[PDB]
C-alpha cells in the first residue's frame, strides 16, 4: 500500500508556463528585476516574481464562459 | 490563481445580454419591492439610467482611489472597481447610493488587498468636514457587510495588471522580433484603463484583457504580433483556439469601441432624480 | 472564631438551598406558584455572599496534603493523629541519635584522656567545644 | 476524577478576575415543562 | 435559521467556534462567529474568507458557508474533531512511522496545493492541523496567510508561532518564500517524532539560540548572503547535534527529509513538491490510511 | 510555605466554575429533548452539590490549618537528617576506599 507521487495535475486554460528552475536559462530572469541580496537571504529569488507573472499571464487565455 | 478562482466560476458571464438581464432583474426587483409595499412612479430609475450613474460613480471611484493620500496600489483600485461593478450588477442604485457603496468598495478593497490603511486616514481622504468624515465612516461600516454579502463572499479579484506584466516578460523573452516592448506598456496602460471603464471585467479573463491591451497597442504602433499568437503560444496547431482567442480580442476591442462615457447634463439629471428617490424612501 | 462561624452558616445555607431546589424541581406540580425561581435567586445570591466571606478568613492556610485527604474523602483528623505520632516518634530520633552520639562523645573523650598524659588538658577542651555553648 | 479542585488551582486564569459574563435574561432556558424523568432516582 | 448549535467548541482571541448542524444536509459543521472599533469587519476574518473561498483541496479546511448580521459574521467550516496537537500530546496513542508518514503526507499535499496557488500559510503548527474522524488532515486557520509571489509587497517578519519560526523570520526577513511553511513543517515533523515541541523558545533570541545549538550556526556557505537581514546578530559557533542523535529511531530517508526541511538557506530548503518526491514517502512503510490513524478518544 | 493552597483561592474557583459550568449548560438546555434537559440539571446539581461538600469538611477542619504544615516540615527535617546521615554513611564506605585510592 505504498505511495507514489503524482504531480497534482491542475488544468490551467492557457499556454504552458516553464518550470521555476528551467526559467533563468530560458532567458526570462533577464527581464525581471534582480532580487536584492537581503531579499535573496529569505526565500525570494526574483524567479518567484517571474513565475507568478507568467502563471497569471497564461492562467486563462484558452477559456471563455 | 485565476483558473481556479471564484471570479472564473461565478463572476465571469457569457455575454453582455446576461449582464443586462442581471441588472434589469435587480432594477425590476427594487421596483416591485417599492410598488408592492404601498405602481409606475417616474421617480424610479431605468436600467440604462442606472448604468449611466454606475459609470459616473465608477469614474468618481477612480478619482478617489487616485487622489488617495497614501499612494494606493493599482491592484487595490482594480479590486475596488470590480466590487463596484459586481455589487451594482446584482443590486439597484436606488436602494444603495453609489457614493456610499463607492467608498465601501474602496474600503473593502483596501482591506482585502493588504494595503493597510487606518479608518481615520481613509475618511481623511474625503473632501468633507470632520463631521462629514465621521458620518461617511459610519455609513461605510454599515454597508461593508452588505457589500461582502452581495459579492457572495468572493473577495479575491484578479486584475489584468499582473498578467500584463507577465505577458511583457514573456514578450521580451521569446519574441525577439519586438524590440523595446515598453512603448506597448504606455499605450496598453491607456487601453487597459479604457477597457476597465467598460463591463469587460465581467466577461473576459484578466489574461485575455491584458493580451488584448498589448496587441491593441502593437496594432496602433504598427507592430504585427501574430507570430506571438501562432508561435510562442503554439496556436499554430490548434487553429480553433487561435481563432477563438482572436474573436475574444476583437469582441473586447469593439466593446471598448462602443463605450459611451456618461454625459454631463444626463449625469446631473440622474443624480438629482436618484437623490429624490433616496430622500423619499 | 466569630468569622469562622460566620462563613460556616453560609456554606451550609447553600447546601440546604441546593436540596430545596432539587426537591422543588423533582416534586414539580401545578400547585407551585413563584416558589421555584425564588429558590434559584437565593442560590445565586448565596454564592455571592461566600466570595465576601472567604476574604475575612484569608489568613487561614490549608496544607496541600490536607486538601488531598478532603478530595479523596480521606480522614484529615487521622492525619493530625498521624502527625502527632510522627512528631513524637521522630523527636526521639533526633534526641535518640543525639544521645546515641553524645554518649560516644563523652566516653570516647574519656578514653582519650586515659591514653595520652602529656595532652590531658587538650582533651578536656574537645568536650568543651563539643557542647553547644 | 474528583481531584479536579486540586487541578483547578494550577490554572486560575481559566476564570477572569471577578466573574464571567452573565446575562440574567438569557437564562430563560430554565423555564421547564412538567415531564417525567427515567434512569434517575430521588 | 439554517444551522443549529450543538456544542460550545471554544474560542480564539477573535472567534467563538460552535459545533453545529445544518437543516439542509444534516452534516455536522463548525460555525465560527467573529467578535467586535470603527474599523469594521476584522481583517483576520476577511483573510479567512478571501483565501479559503478560492481553495478547494482534500487537505485544506474549506468554509462551507459564510454569512452574518449587523457588524458581525460567522464562517462555516468542516467540523474537525481534533487537531494534530492533541494527537501529539496524548501519551496513550502511539505514532508509528506509518502514522507519522501519513500526517506528513497529508500536511505536505495540502501545503503543495497552497503553494502552487502562491498562498503562504504563515502560521503552521500542530494546533493548526485539524483532522476529522476519517483521518483527513486539513490546514486549519488562514487568519495570517498571504500571497508571496509578487515583490512590491513588504511582508512582516513577526508572523508565525515562535516555536515553528524559520531562522530568516527571526532575523527579520521582510520578504520570504515557501521556506517559512517548510521550516514549520520540519518543526511539526520533529515534534511528531519526539512528541514534545522541537526548539521551544522563550524569545526570538532564545529561539535562534536553540535553533543554532540544535542544528549548528549557519556558516555562510550553508546560508550564503545571510548577513544582510535587518535583524541579523552574529552567534557563537555551535556545532549542532547530528540529526541521527536528535531522532535516534528515524530511517535514513526520514533523516534526509529532516535535513531538507531544516536547511538554513531558505532557497536550498526543500519545497513541498520536492519533499513529496523524496524516497521517504515512497519507501516500504506506506502511510496509514486515514481510517487507521489513531483518534484521541475523549 | 509553597506546600499549601490558600483557603480563599480554593473557595474562589469553585464558586466561579459552578457558575461557569451553569452558563455552559444554559446554552445546551434549550436545544435538548424534553426528557434529556432534566438529566443535565439533576446530574449537575448533584455533582455540584458533592463538590461543595468537600469545602464544608475543609472549613470545619480549618481549626488545624496552622499546626499541620509545621509538623509536616519538622518531621521531614528530622527524617532528612535521620536519613541524610544514612545516605551520608553510605558515601564514606566508598570514600574509605575511593579516597584512599585518590590519596
Amino acid at each position: 500500500a505504498l505511495y507514489e507521487y503524482q504531480p497534482l495535475q491542475i488544468e490551467t486554460y492557457g499556454p504552458h508556463v516553464p518550470e521555476l528552475e528551467m526559467l533563468g536559462r530560458l532567458g526570462y530572469l533577464n527581464h525581471v528585476r534582480a532580487a536584492s541580496p537581503q531579499d535573496l537571504a529569505g526565500g525570494y529569488t526574483s524567479s518567484l516574481a517571474c513565475h507568478r507573472a507568467l502563471q497569471d499571464a497564461f492562467s486563462g487565455l484558452f477559456w471563455q464562459p | 490563481m485565476y483558473h481556479n478562482s471564484s471570479q472564473k466560476r461565478h463572476w465571469t458571464f457569457s455575454s453582455e445580454e446576461q449582464l443586462a438581464r442581471l441588472r434589469a432583474d435587480a432594477n425590476r426587483k427594487f421596483r416591485c419591492k417599492a410598488v408592492a409595499n404601498g405602481p409606475n412612479d417616474p421617480v424610479f430609475l431605468e436600467p440604462h439610467e442606472e448604468m449611466t450613474l454606475c459609470k459616473y460613480y465608477e469614474k468618481r471611484l477612480l478619482e478617489f482611489c487616485s487622489v488617495f493620500k497614501p499612494a494606493m496600489p493599482r491592484s487595490v483600485v482594480g479590486t475596488a472597481c470590480m466590487y463596484f461593478k459586481r455589487f451594482y450588477l446584482n443590486n439597484s442604485v436606488m436602494e444603495y447610493h453609489p457614493r456610499i457603496i463607492m467608498l465601501t468598495c474602496a474600503f473593502l478593497a483596501c482591506k482585502v488587498d493588504e494595503f493597510n490603511v487606518s479608518s481615520p486616514q481613509f475618511v481623511g481622504n474625503l473632501r468633507e468636514s470632520p463631521l462629514g468624515q465621521e458620518k461617511a465612516l459610519e455609513q461605510i461600516l454599515e454597508y461593508e457587510l452588505l457589500l461582502i454579502q452581495q459579492l457572495n463572499f468572493h473577495l479575491i479579484v484578479h486584475n489584468p495588471y499582473r498578467p500584463f506584466e507577465g505577458f511583457l516578460i514573456d514578450l521580451k523573452t521569446r519574441y525577439p522580433i519586438l524590440e523595446n516592448p515598453e512603448i506597448l506598456r504606455k499605450t496598453a496602460d491607456d487601453f487597459l484603463n479604457r477597457i476597465a471603464l467598460t463591463d469587460a471585467y465581467l466577461l473576459y479573463t484578466p489574461s485575455q484583457i491584458a493580451l488584448t491591451a498589448i496587441l491593441s497597442s502593437a496594432s496602433r504602433a504598427g507592430i504585427t504580433m501574430e507570430s506571438y499568437l501562432s508561435e510562442s503560444l503554439m496556436l499554430k496547431e490548434n487553429r480553433t483556439c487561435l481563432s477563438q482567442l482572436l474573436d475574444i480580442m476583437k469582441s473586447m476591442r469593439n466593446l471598448v469601441k462602443k463605450y459611451e462615457p456618461p454625459r454631463s447634463e444626463e449625469v446631473a439629471v440622474l443624480k438629482q432624480k436618484l437623490e429624490r428617490c433616496h430622500s423619499a424612501e | 472564631a466569630e468569622k469562622f462561624d460566620h462563613l460556616e452558616e453560609h456554606l451550609e445555607k447553600f447546601v440546604e438551598n441546593i436540596r430545596q431546589l432539587g426537591i422543588i424541581v423533582s416534586d414539580f406540580q401545578p400547585s407551585s406558584q413563584a416558589g421555584l425561581n425564588q429558590k434559584l435567586n437565593f442560590i445565586v445570591t448565596g454564592l455571592q455572599d461566600i466570595d465576601k466571606c472567604r476574604q475575612q478568613l484569608h489568613d487561614i492556610t490549608v496544607p496541600l496534603e490536607v486538601f488531598e485527604y478532603i478530595d479523596q474523602g480521606r480522614n484529615p483528623q487521622l492525619y493530625t493523629k498521624e502527625c502527632l505520632e510522627r512528631a513524637l516518634a521522630k523527636n526521639e530520633q533526633v534526641k535518640g541519635k543525639i544521645d546515641t552520639m553524645k554518649k560516644f562523645k563523652s566516653l570516647l573523650i574519656q578514653e582519650l584522656s586515659k591514653v595520652f598524659p602529656e595532652d590531658m588538658a587538650k582533651y578536656r577542651s574537645i568536650r568543651g567545644e563539643d557542647h553547644p555553648p | 476524577d474528583n481531584s479536579s479542585l486540586r487541578s483547578l488551582i494550577e490554572k486560575p486564569p481559566i476564570l477572569s478576575s471577578s466573574f464571567n459574563p452573565i446575562t440574567g435574561t438569557m437564562l430563560a432556558g430554565f423555564r421547564l415543562h412538567t415531564g417525567p424523568l427515567p434512569e434517575q432516582c430521588r | 435559521k439554517r444551522y443549529e448549535k450543538l456544542d460550545f467548541l471554544g474560542e480564539g482571541q477573535f472567534a467563538t467556534v460552535y459545533k453545529a448542524r445544518d437543516k439542509n444536509t444534516n452534516q455536522i459543521v463548525a460555525i465560527k462567529k467573529i467578535k467586535l472599533a470603527k474599523d469594521g469587519i476584522n481583517r483576520t476574518a476577511l483573510r479567512e474568507i478571501k483565501l479559503l473561498q478560492e481553495l478547494s483541496h482534500p487537505n485544506i479546511i474549506g468554509l462551507l458557508d459564510a454569512f452574518g448580521h449587523k457588524s458581525n459574521i460567522s464562517l462555516v467550516f468542516d467540523f474537525m474533531e481534533t487537531d494534530l496537537e492533541v494527537i501529539i500530546k496524548d501519551n496513550s496513542l502511539v505514532l508509528t512511522p506509518s502514522h507519522i508518514k501519513a500526517y506528513m503526507l497529508m500536511t505536505l499535499q495540502g501545503l503543495e496545493y497552497l503553494h502552487q496557488h502562491w498562498i503562504l500559510h504563515r502560521d503552521l503548527k500542530p494546533n493548526n492541523l485539524l483532522l476529522d474522524e476519517n483521518g483527513v488532515l486539513k490546514l486549519a486557520d488562514f487568519g495570517l496567510a498571504k500571497s508571496f509571489g509578487s515583490p512590491n509587497r513588504a511582508y512582516t517578519h513577526q508572523v508565525v508561532t515562535r516555536w515553528y519560526r524559520a531562522p530568516e523570520l527571526l532575523f527579520g526577513a521582510r520578504m520570504y518564500g515557501v521556506g517559512v511553511d517548510m521550516w514549520a513543517v520540519g518543526c511539526i515533523l520533529a515534534e511528531l517524532l519526539l512528541r514534545v515541541p522541537f526548539l521551544p523558545g522563550d524569545s526570538d533570541l532564545d529561539q535562534l539560540t536553540r535553533i543554532f545549538e540544535t542544528l549548528g550556526t549557519p556558516t555562510e556557505e550553508q546560508w550564503p548572503d545571510m548577513c544582510s537581514l535587518p535583524d541579523y546578530v552574529t552567534f557563537k559557533s555551535f556545532p549542532g547535534i547530528p540529526l541521527h542523535h536528535i531522532f535516534s529511531a528515524a530511517g535514513d530517508d526520514l533523516l534526509d527529509l529532516i535535513q531538507g526541511l531544516f536547511l538554513f538557506n531558505p532557497c536550498a530548503r526543500i519545497t513541498a513538491t520536492q519533499a513529496l518526491k523524496m524516497k521517504y514517502f515512497s519507501n516500504r512503510p506506506g502511510p496509514t490510511p486515514g481510517c487507521q490513524l489513531p483518534r484521541p478518544n475523549c | 510555605a509553597s506546600p499549601g493552597y490558600r483557603l480563599s483561592t480554593l473557595i474562589e474557583f469553585l464558586l466561579h466554575r459552578a457558575y461557569s459550568e451553569l452558563m455552559v449548560l444554559t446554552d445546551l438546555l434549550p436545544r435538548k429533548s424534553d426528557v434529556e434537559r432534566k438529566i443535565e440539571i439533576v446530574q449537575f446539581a448533584s455533582r455540584t452539590r458533592q463538590l461543595f461538600v468537600r469545602l464544608l469538611a475543609l472549613v470545619k477542619w480549618a481549626n488545624n490549618a496552622g499546626k499541620v504544615e509545621k509538623c509536616a516540615m519538622i518531621s521531614s527535617f528530622l527524617d532528612q537528617q535521620a536519613i541524610l546521615f544514612v545516605d551520608t554513611a553510605d558515601r564514606l564506605a566508598s570514600l574509605a576506599r575511593d579516597a584512599l585510592v585518590h590519596a
